[PDB]
């Protein structure tokens, strides 16, 4: 869980 | 002072950790929408209390097999059947009707043929069963769904319409649930006018207060409008004192942020003796965001000071306030739902982690939804036939990723019920 | 008679087509949640009405560049500035404060240094500024006369605030449908009552009401009604006069005891569009319309089965209610998800209450058929069994209908 | 759009 933002 | 730039990750966990869980209260089951059970709920009855037919047909004996049978009567709903099924006899049953004794199977009407009826033609007398039935076929035995004394709802359950109906089923009309947080919202700034008022030189209309309240009310929590408050220690302290006495959460918007003109934090620390956990969050938008807790009589009130910027207000509210509110009302995992979607527009990345209001759209055979970012204030309003239900979660820019393109999988936070 | 098995596809489009759109009314903007605008909304002011500073700093002259500057004063919020920025001079500004004449750029405080001074007197600008830097010009957000909200807009919190921004506190929106809910069946007791022989408690009425109330529609509780033409007629007549939508649950669908469809046809002379739907669950679902005084009321007869009631209510009633309140696309949101459990397929299109859960770094959510701590927000849409596809396995992509908050 | 559940191998 992250409140920032992930990538792909 | 000036407060350190708190990372977005730390700011979020600080809010949740410093946010208390409210006490409980007894409510009627009809008022249980969105409530979290603080108790186990036991059934005092079996569901069904009696063997009930699944299909419209006839209560039969499997050992009799297919063939011509006598219709001794019909099992009515709401009545315990008085007749007993003898060999060679059947009883007409509808869906939900109690199964008479002697019968161990039910053959639906589609697998039957009406042989002979009365001379008046008003009564069925003889029927032909066209199939062989298995014992227990199309029958709901006693307690098939719910057994007596069984835990049907555990404590911590966030209830919806079905959970209410389940309470009505077992007959538990009074339940212990967590209280809902009372949220008070105010606006600060000498430039603010009521939306009902015409504009004056240097003045704008207060929109944050309307939006913030609407956001909280969408989640079904009771709200209090403290109106517009002047940016001065006296008026701020009065508004805060009123909000504290009346609410569990106090949200404010506007203010001259940091500096020696920072009345808001001056009242909080000096007059109110509240503890300010952070005053700046490394984010966009909503950099000047302040979160504080205050302990009065063993009770912890939480206070949010959101930026005056309209876009910042709604964004910070969905990021910090709403998860805190969900924790107060007893939800075990108050964290927001984050889903994967594809970008509908190219976007430059910011050194700060950036959040954009966006519109999520699912298509027919497309696996991922398309997230069309709303630039901010007005951009969407040319294509805003739908309200922004998502919050685009952009990563902070790096030398690797400086810009994101159309089609890439990104994180989107659902901020409203579809 | 018995009514033809209506395909699930046809039954759905029939409900929407036969369902009318309600009239309009004037409401306050604070009551606009979930409402649909029946009008365009134009701005009568510029946003911002004045040039506003984006940062907390100093209004400077870009032509002057970096260097030592005199502070002639401060621009307060809510006050129109009286001074004019001359070359070699600057003015302290806060975020949202009006930009004084003479200045074309704003340098933030982080790019400055206090040189000489309750009042500041001199400051050094450490950077070169571009014309228009950190400044919101007049009408940068909203231009005067511009349409900010088009008719057909399904308003949320942001739309309420936009109304508050432009000052339009009164707007014309479609009415909300008043929905009457009743339960039929001689086996039904009130939830407050202990069980009597052959009797069960009425749970459908509570669930249906809670379902409609969740969408913010006003509801009317008609209570438990006996399965007989007289009591049904009285309840239906009351619902028709007091509500736009009348929902009933329970009662013998099939046989001749179909008192409900007898009353609808003989006494009320309503038009029954379908009485059976080829679906699981919810086979004995009935939809009827009734024209009174040039006004069309809609009537739903849902199955007595608890699971059937909530499923048919989300599949037919809610889309109908959304259309009545002016929503342009009243169709439910359907998403792709993965099956949390293996499942046998039915010849009928099947629907299960499920829970959508997104796992981290995983693109598709998982749907779990009825965790127990969470309320079901999805409705699993199983396809009818055909050929090789007799069974669906864990991990396959399936359709899930959103029925609650994600 | 379909109110009936769709499939994909």
């Amino acid at each position: 869980f992250s409140i920032v933002g992930t990538l792909y | 002072s000036p407060f350190p730039l708190t990372s977005m990750d730390k700011a979020f966990i600080t809010v949740l950790e410093m946010t208390p869980v409210l006490g409980t209260e007894i409510i009627n089951y009809r008022d249980g929408m969105g409530r979290v059970l603080a108790q186990d709920v036991y059934a005092k009855d079996n569901l069904p209390p009696f063997p009930a037919s699944v299909k419209d047909g006839y209560a039969v004996r499997a050992a009799d097999g297919p063939g011509d049978r006598f219709i001794i009567g019909e099992s009515q709903a709401g009545e315990q059947p008085t007749q007993t099924v003898m060999p060679g006899q059947v009883m007409r049953v509808t869906t939900g009707a109690p199964i008479p004794c002697g019968a161990d199977a039910v053959v639906q009407v589609e697998d039957t043929e009406l042989i002979r009826e009365s001379d008046d033609g008003t009564e069925e007398l003889e029927v032909r069963i066209l199939v062989q039935a298995r014992p227990g076929q199309d029958i709901r035995p006693i307690g098939h769904d719910i057994k007596r004394g069984e835990c049907v709802l555990a404590k911590g359950t966030h209830m919806g319409p079905s959970e209410i109906g389940l309470l009505a089923t077992v007959g538990v009309t009074e339940v212990e649930v967590n209280k809902f947080p009372v949220v008070a919202v105010m606006s600060t700034g000498n430039e603010l006018l009521n939306p009902e008022d015409d504009l004056l030189p240097g003045k704008i209309r207060d929109s944050n207060r309307s939006t913030l309240l609407a956001t909280i009310q969408e989640h079904g929590y009771p709200t209090i409008n403290l109106g517009i408050v002047g940016d001065n220690p006296d008026d701020l302290l009065n508004a805060l004192n009123e909000g504290i006495s009346r609410a569990d959460v106090i949200i404010t918007s506007g203010g001259v942020s940091m500096g020696e003109k920072d009345y808001l934090k001056q009242v909080l620390d000096i007059d109110l003796h509240a503890q300010i956990h952070f005053g700046r969050v490394f984010m966009k938008p909503g950099l000047p965001t302040t979160f504080a807790t205050l302990d009065i009589d063993g009770v912890r009130k939480i206070i949010f000071a959101l930026p005056g910027n309209p876009v910042s207000a709604v964004v910070t509210c969905n990021l910090f306030v709403v998860p805190a509110l969900r924790k107060m009302q007893g939800i075990l995992d108050p964290r927001p739902t984050i889903i994967k979607a594809r970008l509908s527009c190219d976007v430059k990345l910011d050194p700060r982690p950036e959040y954009h209001r966006c519109i999520l759209t699912w298509h027919h055979q497309e696996p991922l939804p398309w997230a069309q970012s709303t630039g901010n204030q007005m951009s969407s309003r040319l294509m805003s036939m739908r309200s922004a239900n998502g919050l685009l979660m952009l990563p902070p820019k790096t030398e690797q990723y400086v810009e994101l393109h159309k089609g890439e999988v990104v994180d989107v936070m659902v901020i409203g019920r579809l």
